[PDB]
Formats: structure tokens, C-alpha cells, sequence
């Protein structure tokens, strides 16, 4: 598709140049993009490990030093 | 689409306070020229 597309553009072209710090940027914000998002349903499993259904409501409360964090990113 | 509906119900605020800042105004006095009885101005 056509998101495939600008990734694949601007990652042939850098990973020519830079070998070293190019796998590590892309892949950064994702461990902080992964707070951001609500929950509306989701899995749980319970202490004897099996699996149950869950749909509880959970705001994503993120400070402003995330949104700071995330623009050094 | 159950997590939809659920979502509506999180989304309704309280209702919104409202404060006014200037009065309510429907009548402004305006400068008119006045005429005695024979015609002319005063």
C-alpha cells in the first residue's frame, strides 16, 4: 500500500548512508507510543492461566514530560 | 460494534457551566434632535 510505500522510500535511501543509528530511530517511539492509547475491550487472564474476556474503560493518562519526551524523539 | 456505544457513555461531560461576561443589552439611548411645538429646532 501506499503507507508501505513512504516507509520503504525513506529506508532503502537512508540504509545506504547510515548503518549504525538508522535502526534504532524508527524504533524508538514505539516503546513510549505504546501508553497513548485508550483501553475499550480487552483479554485477561486469570491466576490459574486461562484465558477470560474483560471490557472495562481505562483512560491513557500520559504527563506533559511524555509529550516532551516524545518530540526529542 | 459494543466498544461504540460504551465509548459514548465515557464521552458525556457534565453540562457546561456557562458564566456571561457583559450584560444583556436590547436598548442603547441614541441622540435624536428635538423640535418645539411650532416646528423649528431646539
Amino acid at each position: 500500500s501506499h503507507e508501505d510505500y513512504l516507509i520503504a522510500r525513506e529506508l532503502i535511501v537512508l540504509s545506504y548512508s547510515n548503518r549504525s543509528t538508522l535502526a534504532k530511530l524508527v524504533s524508538s517511539p514505539m516503546s513510549i507510543l505504546v501508553a497513548l492509547v485508550d483501553i475499550n475491550g480487552t483479554f485477561i487472564t486469570n491466576e490459574e492461566l486461562e484465558l477470560e474476556f474483560s471490557n472495562k474503560y481505562v483512560r491513557a493518562i500520559v504527563p506533559d514530560q511524555t509529550f516532551d519526551e516524545l518530540k526529542q524523539m | 460494534p459494543k466498544e461504540s456505544i460504551l465509548k459514548k457513555l465515557e464521552d458525556i461531560k457534565p453540562e457546561q457551566v456557562k458564566k456571561q461576561t457583559k450584560l444583556f443589552r436590547i436598548f442603547e439611548p441614541r441622540q435624536l434632535p428635538v423640535y418645539r411645538a411650532n416646528g423649528e429646532k431646539e
